[PDB]
Order: C-alpha cells, then structure tokens, then sequence
RNA sequence: GAGGUGUCAGAAAAGUUACCAUAGGGAUAACUGGCUUGUGGCGGCCAAGCGUUCAUAGCGACGUCGCUUUUUGAUCCUUCG
RNA sequence: AUCUCUCAAAUAAUAACGGAGGUGUCCCAAGGCCAGCUCAGUGCGGACAGAAACCACACAUAGAGCAAAAGGGCAAAUGCUG
RNA sequence: GAUUAGAGGCCUUAGGGUCGAAACGAUCUUAACCUAUUCUCAAACUUUAAAUGGGUAAGAACCUUAACUUUCUUGAUAUGAAGAUCAAGGUUAUGAUAUAAAUGUCCCAGUGGGCCACUUUUGGUAAGCAGAACUGGCGCUGUGGGAUGAACCAAACGUAAUGUUACGUGCCCAAAUUAACAACUCAUGCAGAUACCAUGAAAGGCGUUGGUUGCUUAAAACAGCAGGACGGUGAUCAUGGAAGUCGAAAUCCGCUAAGGAGUGUGUAACAACUCACCUGCCGAAGCAACUAGCCCUUAAAAUGGAUGGCGCUUAAGUUGUAU
RNA sequence: GCCAACGACCAUACCACGCUGAAUACAUCGGUUCUCGUCCGAUCACCGAAAUUAAGCAGCGUCGCGGGCGGUUAGUACUUAGAUGGGGGACCGCUUGGGAACACCGCGUGUUGUUGGCCU
C-alpha cells in the first residue's frame, strides 16, 4: 500500500525457493467398530506403507453408533517422503486421475476417498477383507518449518502460503488430471 | 470479524513473541536467594545456530544481563579448527574457550588446571584450598531438548574440562547409554576427539565419491582427510591454554550513518502532501470524464 | 428479643477518650523471629570485635603483600 | 451476615489490572532488599504463595528481616485503638518499593550542598521548607490588548 | 396482582437487575417502542419533538403503556396514518416486589408472623430524571400543531410534570436542522435507517473514494 | 497420634396440666388508645367510548392524582403489685 | 460451627429468619517434579460420513480446563499427555 | 449481561414463490447470517475514575569517609551483608499546638436493655416500625428560644453587680403600631402568619400581578351598526338528494374592490337563506398561546375551640431590605 | 546507518497488507553413520554444507485496526462543608472548597542495556 516496489534486479519473483513440494501424505480408516474389524485394518497399512500405524481413540461416546470414549474406533498413519509420491500414483490410477474439483481445502491441501483396496498393489486377501480408504495429501513450500518450530518460531505470510489455484495448477502440471471443474 | 478482539487483548512479552526465551527457565535460573542480595548468578549461557555456535558467561540484572565474558567458534580458525564448526567436538573447544578466555579476567590461571588429558570423566574441579574457591557456574541451555549427548553439553564438557565448577550429571553425555548406565567414558574420547565425525567419513569412504560432494565436502577443499582429527584437536587444546586474546579490534571505524540507509520515516508534512495530490488525483481521474 | 445487637456508636469516642496509642519508637528492637543464623552470625562477628585502635591498621600492611590489590577488581 | 475467611471480599484487591495479566515482570525477583528498609503491599493477585491479608494491602512499613525469597515487613494496624506493631512475612511480588523516603533523601544532600555552597560565602543557609506563601505586590500591564474581555451571562435558554 | 402504583412512585432501592434463573416471572406485553412509519428515512420526517421531564420522577409501566396507544390515536386520526414515528425513548428495566396477603384458606398456621420475608415479583417500573426526554415525535414539519397538542394528551397519563421541547434537531439526529444540511450537501452524510453517517474520512482511501465516486459519478 | 462432643470453646435427658403453682415481666402476646394502610371506604384531571345522531343530559376504558382509619392487618409505644 | 459473591456507603470492619449459593466430603494421584504439547469454538477438505464420529490444514487471549460452590488466578501453566 | 429500531449486503442459510419441468437461467420477496449503526439499562457488569478518605515519611536515633570484625551459609579484594571504633558535618531541617506529658499497680467501681438526629442505607406497601454506617446529642443537663415538648436552634451552669449578644418589638409580653421603604394579597363557615412541625396533590381560573414568544395595526386594526355573495354547472361526486350544498373523486376559473363545484340550522329535491370576503363606518393599539407570584377552587368527621390568645386587612398577612 | 547472542520495561513493540533489505549475519536449506528421538529424520537429535533471499526476519508504506499521548468535552457531572435556604413532595438554588469520565479532535508508531561483530 503505497510502497514503491520499484523491481530492483535480484529475481524476477520467480521460483527459485517457492517450488511446491509435497508435505506429507496422511491416511486414516474411520470404521465404526473395534476388535478385528479394528486390527484388520491395522494390518492393511503396515503393508500399504511400511510404518507401524497408529489407532485413535474416539472423543466421545456419541450413541448414536454406540461408539464410546476410548473404544480406539480408528486407524491412521502419516508418510512423509519417498512414500507419499508412490503411494498417491498408485491411488490415483484406481482414481483415474481426472478427479473432481473439490477435493481441493481452500488451505491448498487436497484429499479424496478411495474404495476397493486391493487394487493398491496388493493381493486381495480373504482372510482380511476389504477396507474402504479415505487419502489426504497436504502440500508445502520449502520453508514451512519456520511455522512448525520450538526455537525462533513464525508464520509464513500471504505466500508462501499455497493457495488451491496453487494445489490444482500443481496437480493439472504434474499427473496431468483435469480438475473436473463441475 | 475481530475487531473488539484488539481492544482487549494484551500481547506475550517480547522474547516469547519472538520465542526466544521461555520466562520459566528465566526466572528460576536467575533467581538468587533475596537475603544474599547482590551477589550475583553468574549461569553459562549455550545458544547454537546453524552456522556458530555461542557460549557466554552472564548474570542477570535488573537493567538487563551483565556479561562478563563470551566465546564463540568462529574464533577457532585462529586454533587450527578450520571447517566443522558445530560438531559436538567443535562445541567442546568453545566451552574450553570461555573457561580459559575467563580465568585470565580472574586470574585464576596458576589455579585450576583442569582435566588437562581429556578422557571423558566427570572431573569436577576440586576447591585448591587456603584461598581463591573455585569460579562458579550453571548451565543454561534454554531452548533446546536436553537429550542424551546433544551437542550443548560438550560446551558443559569444555567448561568442566576448562576448570569451572558447575554441578552436573553425566546423563546427558553422549554414549552414557540409559539401557542401562553404562559410564562408558570412552565414547567422549571418540566425540570430543571428533572422531565419530571422521569415522563418519571412514565409513564413507568407501562408498559414494558424490558423498563427498555431499557432507563432509570442503575437508576435501583442505585436504582434511578422516585420520587426523584428533591431532587437530589434541592441538586445539594445547593451543587454547595459549593465548585467549579476547578478540581485539582496531578498526576504529567505518561505521557512521552509512549510507542512509533504510527508509527514513515519513514526517506529517510530506504524509500530507502525498495525501493533498491523491485527493487531487482522484478528482483528475473523475475530471477525465467530465 | 431485638432491639440493638452489634453496633458501633460511641466507639470511637471511646478510642480517642484515652486516645489513640502510637505503639513506641524503640532504639532496638527484638530479633525474635529473624533469620536464625543470620543471628549466630552476627553473635561471632559481636564476640570478635577485638580492635579498636591497634590491629585495624595493620592488615592494610599485609594488603601491600601483593603490592595492593591490582588484580581482584573483578570477582 | 459475615465476612470470615480469609480472603473475603478480595474481589477487587486481588483483581489483576486491566490487562497486566500474565507473566510478571521478572525484575521483581531481581530487586534488592535491606533491613530496615520501608516498603508497600499491594497484595499480587498472581501469587498465591504468602499473600498478605486484605488488612495490610495498602499499607507501608519497614523491612527488619530477609530471607531466602520472603521479607518480615512491621506493619502498624489500628485496633481499638492502641495501634499495636503487626509483624507480617510477605512474599516480594507482594512488595513494592516505598517513595516517601526517596524525595526526602535527596533534601538531605541538597541540605547538605546548600549549606556547602554556603559554606565558602557564608551566609546564609535558608535550609527549611516553607508552605506557599502569598505572592507579592505585582503589578501587570495588559500590553497586550486592553480589557473588557467581558465576560457577562446568558446561561439559561435551552 | 395488578398491584397500584400509589405505592411505588419513587427510586427507593438501587435499582433491580434482571436475573437469568427466576423464570415464572410475569411477561408482559410491552414490546412495542416505535410506532409510527418506523421505515421512512431520515429525509421523510425532519421534524422532532420530544416530551421532556421534570422531575427524577419513577414511571410506571402502566403509564408507559398508555402514552403511546394515546399518541398514535391522535396521530392516526388527525395526522394521517403514516406521517410521523411515535418512539418510547425509555424502557421498564426495573423489578417491584410486592408482599401482599394471599392469606386465604385459613390453615397453613404459620405464614408470616415475620418468618420469612422474602419479596414477590409483579411487573416493572421505569426511572426518569430532569431533562430526560420519555417521548420523541419523528415527523414532518406541516402537524406541528398536530404533535405539540398531541403530547399534551400524553401528559396527562403520565405522573409527575413534563415540558415540551421542540428540537433544533433534524428528526433523530443529533445534528441540528441548518448545520444537518451543510454536512448533507456534498458527501459527508449518509443515509441509514433512521440516523446518518459521521464524518466517513479515516481511513483509508476508498471509503474516502467510493463515497467520492457516486456523489461525482 | 486415635476413639467425639454438628447445641460444633464441647451437660448424659420424654410428654402433659382447662386441677394447678411461684418469682417476675408491660424487656412479651390477647385487650382499649397511638403511629401506619396491602385491605376497607374514597372524589377531582385526561377522554378511548357508550349514549340512535350527538364525546361529557347520564355514564366513562387504559392512565393519573389525592382524601378517611370502626373494621382487616402491620407494629409493640402505654398498661401484667 | 463454617465458606463464597452482594449488601457495604472506593482502606480494613459493619447488622436483620436481607439476597444467590456452599460445606461435614473427594483424590496413590486429582499429591510432587522434569519434559513435551495447547484449549472453547469456527473455517475449508477427505470412502461408507447428515448432527453423524475419525483423519487434515489454516484462524483461534483463554470465549476452554483446573474433583466440588462462588470469586479471583493461570498459555512453552496451575491446563493435556508422557 | 439484558436490549429497541430500522439501514446495508456477494449471499446461497435461505421460506414463499415467480419467469421456469425445476430452474441448476433469472426475478424479487421473506427469514436469518454478516457489516456499519441505533434506543435504553444492570445490588451479585466493567475499559475510565473522583471528593470524603486509609498508610508511611519530613534529619544528630542524621549524613557521608575509613578499615576492621564473622565459624558462616553465599564471595579469589578471603569483596557482600549485618555490625564494633575512628575521621568530616553551620544556622537542626513544614505549619501551628502543649489546658503537662510518660509509665506501673489496684485490670479497682459501674456498665455490657439505649433512644434521637443530619447525610448514606437494607427489609416493609407504610409505621412515632425493623436493622446497619458516620458524626453529633439525649441518657447524665439546667438556662435562653421554638405558647407547649428528652433529642430542634442558641448556649453548657461557683455566689453577685454592670455592660454587651441566636429569637422577637400592636396588646397579652420587655422592645417599632419604625419623623424606614417598595410591592404583592380580599379569602361568604380555617385568608394568611416563625425552619424542624405537626398533613396535601395533579389540572385548572377572561380573580389579579408580572413576564417570554406569536401576530395584526395608523395603506386606520379590533368593537359596533351597510353592500355583494353565484355561475361555466342539474358540467362533476352524491338518487335516503346533489341541482354548489348528509358525505365528494375532483376542478379550475369565468364573473370580479369582493362570489368558493361554495359557509349555516342534525333543513332527502330546485330553491329560499346567509357567511367568508371586500369597501363604507370609526380611527388607537389590538389578538392569542404560554409562563409563574399571591389568591381561589380542589379541600369531607364526629364534646366546644384554637396563627398560642386577642385581634389584624394602605397589616399586626406574605416576599425583598433598612435603621 | 546495522547484526547476533543475552536482556529490561512488555502493543509507540500488536495485527493486516504491500514494498525493500550492502555487508556481518541469520535462516531457509542437504543427509541419517554416530548421539538421538519419532507411526513418519516433519518435529526434536546429530552430521555439512549444494541451493535461496522466495519466506522468516529487518527496515519501511497506509488520511490503516488497535494501542500511546495531548488538548478538549469542563470548572461540566459529582463531591467536603454551612444555613431557622426554596418546595406539598420529588427535588432544586446558593455559599465554601476539591473536581472527574466516555466520546471527540490532534499528535507520535518502540525506547534502550551488557558483550562480540558488519559497514553498503
């Protein structure tokens, strides 16, 4: 506002640092229940990601499904790096990459649900069942730490904060899905 | 939305909105007991970065701290320590730097030698009777994890080893295994000699040249290869027991109001007449019209 | 019954009548209840007051030992 | 039909400003404090570790005994009425620093200066204070706009 | 029930709030505060005429109630239905606590001797002080003659002694009528509801702008 | 240190008397007098009205303001030799 | 017997069978301490997913929580988890 | 924490719909929601924050200077601290007060029912009731004044002379019917008359005395006694008549100094009929809405009766003052 | 004119947005063998530098929000104190003194300490 901005010849504002890297890929399962129908899909991320994932408790007892404070209801696992890039491929060949627009947190951050789990690479595996998958995927800059520090901590500003133009130009450039702009 | 928020709202101090203390170490660290009124604290402060790391000695006032002596490792090129400036070993020298860089102010210097054949135990300096008690300090790490062998406490290491007296445990050594302890001291003996670091490459030389491209590139630049690291820094403590001469500078100066430089502020008079032609401005672009 | 229970007329006119009794300005003071040794201190630097004329200059002699005292000007 | 206990009735001494909530200021813990010294109580509201009662907030008095992290202040209370000297432990948050002394002993050494310019002229001291006296016999021109300046009402018709 | 207001004409407690746990409390029908074309702006009655007290006088509910189905039946039969804004400018935020003897079936043997004396909510009161005005007549400046002898009618049902100011304002501003419309005249005020806009310049720019824009374009 | 006095600075304790008693009490009720008015009883201001029409011949809604104290109470001033 | 806000009239004190409530317990952690993390809520997102949960990114001055009444108090805690 | 009123809004929360199969195209509307306002408040609400207040200080028991002391817990001057002796210090450190103050014992007697009052205040509808905060009184206290009285206003009291004072001076009743004043006020069953205090309302009143605003008037106003007053148009609204006229949509004008689709009796038609208006007439101020002084009305209780009594009415009443 | 560490008072420092930033720096940033922690080397922990000044951060801009200050609302509101002052009452007036508050208008946008350091 009224600073003169003047363009003094270091960049032209390109992206030598702005250059969109994937965060991290978070999964989860929410299924309504516990015991084997908890530990089943507990054994589908250990293989689908190579990390030992981690339960949620539920927070409260609602009734309305009879789920209870503390009845561990849900699975979920985080990937960061060398992982998400592979597994999201892999999740979007059974999504046919054209997926739909929304999908899309104003935040630049992007998720979609999935069904019918074995065509992740996996043998089906009747012993298990099937288990029905919810994806997110969050996408960053190089610099996002500053926000998430203990020592000299900070936000980060108008950008590099990723807008969702910034998360839908990123998937139609890379992966070459359309957006499905409905 | 949050307007009335800005009328009540009252702000975190300034050095926990940068984040830079914490104000719960603050004030039981630099607490002295009120009836030993003015005899000061005198704590060790360790602040690393990414570059340098930083230890200064200082006591708390109430005009802000006092600081009787500081030493940092980009002195250490002056001691034979070129490149690897934050290792746990690089942070031991630093702290062996101060406890020396100190004792000359107090000229306790003919006192309290020391661990002078660093090995990697406990040796808490002993009160040499009669006389001048030992120079007393306490560690103040502030805002990093005090984790098992973090590299803040090599500066402790250099401290003990330079002949202060602080109060510590070893459990926050590196090597001291907590399954369970395990005084290993010898594993000192590997890191404050650095030669992890240099074993480190050992282990990687063998491997990848594009390792070297990669981490411990620019030894390669000095030809520092991974078998005498300890003989720099043997040599180190040597030759900081020479001479701390407190960095004295005689530029004297070139300093003065160079060049402008950053925007002066804007007095009332030209805010006004950049708002005396914006007016005017906006009448011109509805007087295009008309 | 209840005609006048708990009041404070003539209360005052009572405690300015044999008036109000500032407590005293005394020179010393009891030191029941101070800092118990802070006080056994005090009772061997009482007992050790021993000069008064004679060695109270002669240790400035000893300062000049280290011909003064050049270097403890720090700690 | 009480009051009876001990912080009753504490909703306002002990009631932080408007916002000065939060930390305190670490130079609290960092004054000096001596024996003798004269001192105030505003009871923190912060700090529940000794507050004084709500009988001495507001009171001054001097120190006589220092300790780890707590001073015994002597405190004049009224009773009926033969003031009687209270002898209470506070905290040091729960202290401030007494400025009735602090103009005082800067007339001392004026006092003290006042006589030692004096000291080499001689006469003469003039050492006391004086209350306001009247002013003198003035006398102002208006030089500077002649009068009437008149002031005259109008003050109802409203 | 119904209690009379004999008994209750002056501010003889510091004043009652209205607690949010004694629900069972009366409600009372006095909602209503304008009367009048409550919509028309401020250019479609400029004339403003309040009803000015006297006294730190204590009104009833009841009077209040009364002052303007009193106002409007003047001012729907000789002002036309719409020409004017009859405004309460004073609300009964008050409680009175009335022990009356409700001592009928004649067996409880113990009601009151003077055990206990708890107090018994029945309606409201609203508390007035000297120039504080209770009425305000928002209209257009033909019916003066039609609204000044419209408060008299308002006066008596009201206790204690009121006086009659017509305003230098312009309706329900708080400007006065001549230096409304040379704030008026070029941007400076803005239409709203019932009221105007102040001085709109800081800050920043566009507020100063767009306001500048449509007075010029 | 504990076992508990909650009437909580801490006796171990059911009623009745119209068959009654003593010491007293106007420090205390029932009774007159006094003060008081929720109740009792009460007449002006302003008119929405009714009055076929017509406001006020006669009444007069919501208001509002005053008046009496033999009742009803409210109190406990006076009296319990 | 006892506690909190009000009465209470800007020290503290103050009364009525005045007003609104509380107590006779509860806790081997709900006591201690060191470290780590931040809450009410709202906003945009994600198979079965509304009020449905759960994962997820931003906002978030305490509008949460702190055994219990009420009052103060607390944000790298006194809160949550270890 | 209650809370009135509307304004603005992409809205997509949108309710009716609407143009539309729905609209997903769009239209407004209505509900919220959001934005900038707005009316009124709060013993158990606060940003701000008085007066009256509460605390402490105001010098020799002071001010510095020194080196000594200590076992110590803290410290390399074996520094700090708290002290023990020396060195320097002007004229003693706001004002005004001192009927003497300070301190023991006998905690010796009595008391541990209080009432009244300003301002503050809670319960009650009120109370000569109930309960508190402050100061002063009564209790214990006479005298002067309020005719009268526990507390009001003056004043506190040894026996006397003289002189001089808050309330009063028409007579009871000492001293003014003032060789002092201006005014206000007529009161036919209570004129009014010494603060507390001995009850009184709202609203009036062409009773009277002042006022503030508004007119009209010397181109002669108001007041009283003359003239004209319909038609274009029974165009028109109204048929219980409309024709100017119970009630009128309209709607001008023509005529003309002055006549309007018209002013009048609880006159259904025409019409009679009169006002408005103008000029004649006379010619100095006039008309109205207010406002607050005293007076009045409101204003009604039981033995016979109370400005204290008589009486007073250019006062012996009331307001402002003087000797 | 700066930078880092450590602060003090703790918004004139905060928030939003936009621009700039020589050097010293700080960061961002590369890795997981060790120490070390994690479901996940993101966080911490440890190793050391290729990249970058984008962002943090620093400096500024805005009839910005807020917050700070001053005038002014105002000798106002309220209030000590006094009257055998007014009024039927609410309440008011006078005398003697103390004397605010929102709003409103303006004006400022952190000041600094100790220690090393850069010098456009």
């Amino acid at each position: 506002m009224a600073a003169v901005t003047k363009k003094i010849k270091r960049d032209p504002a390109k992206n030598p640092m702005r250059d969109l890297h994937i965060r991290k890929l978070c999964l989860n399962i929410c299924v309504g229940e516990s015991g084997d129908r908890l530990t089943r899909a507990a054994k589908v991320l250990e293989q689908l990601t190579g990390q030992q994932p981690v339960f949620s408790k539920a927070r409260y007892t609602v009734r309305s499904f009879g789920i209870r404070r503390n009845e561990k209801i849900a699975v979920h696992c985080t990937v960061r790096g060398a992982k998400a890039e592979e597994i999201l491929e892999r999740g979007l060949k059974v999504r046919e990459y054209e997926l739909r627009r929304e999908n899309f947190s104003s935040t630049g951050n992007f998720g979609f649900g999935i069904q019918e789990h074995i065509d992740l690479g996996i043998k089906y595996d009747p012993s298990i069942g099937i288990y029905g998958l919810d994806f997110y995927v969050v996408l960053g800059r190089p610099g996002y730490n500053v926000n998430h520090r203990k020592r000299k901590s900070g936000t980060v500003g108008f950008q590099h904060r990723l807008t969702k133009e910034d998360a839908m130009k990123w998937f139609q450039q890379k992966y070459d899905g359309i957006i499905l702009n409905t | 939305k949050n307007k009335q928020y800005f009328k009540r709202y009252q702000v975190k101090f300034r050095r926990r909105r940068e984040g830079k203390t914490d104000y719960y170490a603050r004030k039981r660290l630099t607490f002295q007991d009120k009836n030993k009124y003015n005899t000061p604290k005198y704590r060790l402060i360790v602040r690393l970065s990414n570059k340098d790391i930083t230890v200064q000695i200082a006591y708390a006032r109430i005009e802000g701290d006092r600081v009787v002596c500081a030493a940092y490792s980009h002195e250490l090129p002056k001691y034979g320590i070129q490149v690897g400036l934050t290792n746990y070993a690089a942070a031991y020298c630093t702290g062996l730097l101060v406890a020396r860089r100190v004792l000359n102010k107090l000229g306790l210097d003919s006192l309290y030698a020391g661990c002078t054949e660093v090995t990697g135990e406990e040796f808490n300096v002993e009160p040499v009777d009669d006389g001048p008690g030992a120079f007393r300090c306490f560690l103040d790490v502030g805002l990093a994890r005090t984790t098992t062998g973090a590299r803040v406490f090599g500066a402790m290491k250099g401290a003990v080893d330079g002949g202060l007296n602080i109060p510590h445990s070893v459990k926050r050594f590196p090597g001291y295994s907590a399954e369970t302890k395990s005084f290993n001291a010898d594993v000192h003996r590997a890191h404050i000699f650095g030669q992890h670091v240099a074993d480190y490459m050992r282990s990687l030389e063998e491997e990848d040249e594009e390792s070297f491209k990669r981490q411990f590139s620019r030894y390669i630049k000095l030809g520092i290869r991974a078998d005498d690291l300890e003989d720099i820094y043997k040599k180190a403590h040597q030759a900081i027991r020479n001479d701390p001469t407190h960095k004295v500078t005689a530029k004297k100066s070139s300093a003065v109001t160079k060049k402008r430089w950053n925007a002066k502020k804007l007095t009332n008079e030209q805010r006004k007449t950049k708002i005396a032609a914006h007016k005017a401005a906006y009448v011109a672009k509805l007087q295009s019209e008309t | 019954a209840k005609s006048k229970n708990h009041t404070n007329h003539n209360q005052n006119k009572k405690a300015h009548r044999n008036g109000i009794k500032r407590p005293l300005r005394k020179r010393h003071e009891s030191t029941l209840g101070m800092d118990v040794k802070f006080l056994i201190n005090q009772r061997y630097a009482r007992k050790g007051n021993l000069s008064r004329e004679e060695s109270v200059k002669r240790y400035n002699e000893r300062i000049a030992s280290q011909k003064g005292k050049p270097k403890p000007v720090t700690l | 039909t009480n009051s009876k206990g001990y912080r009753r009735g504490t909703r306002d001494m002990f009631s932080r400003p408007f916002r000065k909530h939060g930390v305190i200021p670490l130079s609290t813990y960092m004054r000096v404090f001596k024996i003798g010294d004269i001192v105030d109580i505003k009871g923190h509201g912060a700090v529940q570790k000794g507050l004084p009662y709500k009988a001495y907030h507001g009171k001054t008095g001097r120190i006589f005994n220092v300790t780890q992290h707590a001073v015994g202040v002597i405190v004049n209370k009224r009773v009926r009425g033969k003031i009687l000297a209270k002898r209470v432990n506070v905290r040091i948050e729960h202290i401030h620093h007494s400025k009735c002394r602090e103009d005082f002993l800067r007339r001392v050494k004026e006092n003290e200066r006042l006589l030692k310019e004096a000291k080499e002229k001689g006469q003469w001291v003039s050492l006391k204070r004086q209350p306001e006296q009247p002013k003198k016999a003035h006398f102002v021109k208006k030089l500077e706009e002649p009068i009437a300046l008149a002031p005259i009402p109008y003050e109802f018709i409203a | 029930g119904r209690r009379p207001a004999r008994c209750y004409r002056y501010c003889k407690n510091k004043p009652y709030p209205k607690s949010r746990f004694c629900r069972g409390v009366p409600d009372p029908k006095i909602r209503i505060f304008d009367l009048g074309r409550k919509k028309a702006t401020v250019e479609d009655f400029p004339l403003c005429v309040h009803l000015v007290s006297d006294e730190y006088e204590q009104l009833s509910s009841e009077a209040l109630e009364a002052g303007r189905i009193c106002c409007n039946k003047y001012l729907v039969k000789y002002c036309g239905k719409d020409q004017f804004h009859i405004r309460m400018r004073l609300h009964p935020f008050h409680v009175i606590r009335i022990n009356k003897m409700l001592s009928c079936a004649g067996a409880d043997r113990l009601q009151t001797g003077m055990r206990g004396a708890f107090g018994k909510p029945q309606g409201t009161v609203a508390r007035v002080r000297i120039g504080q005005p209770i009425m305000s007549v928002r209209s257009s400046d033909r019916y003066k003659a039609q609204v000044i002898e419209a408060l008299r009618r308002a006066k008596f049902k009201f206790p204690g002694r009121q006086k009659i100011y017509v305003s230098k304002k312009w309706g329900f501003t708080k400007y006065e009528r001549e230096r409304y419309e040379e704030l008026r005249d070029d941007n400076r005020l803005e239409p709203d509801g019932c009221n105007v806009k102040y001085r709109p310049e800081h800050g920043p720019i566009a507020a100063w702008e767009k306001a500048q824009r449509d007075v010029y374009a």
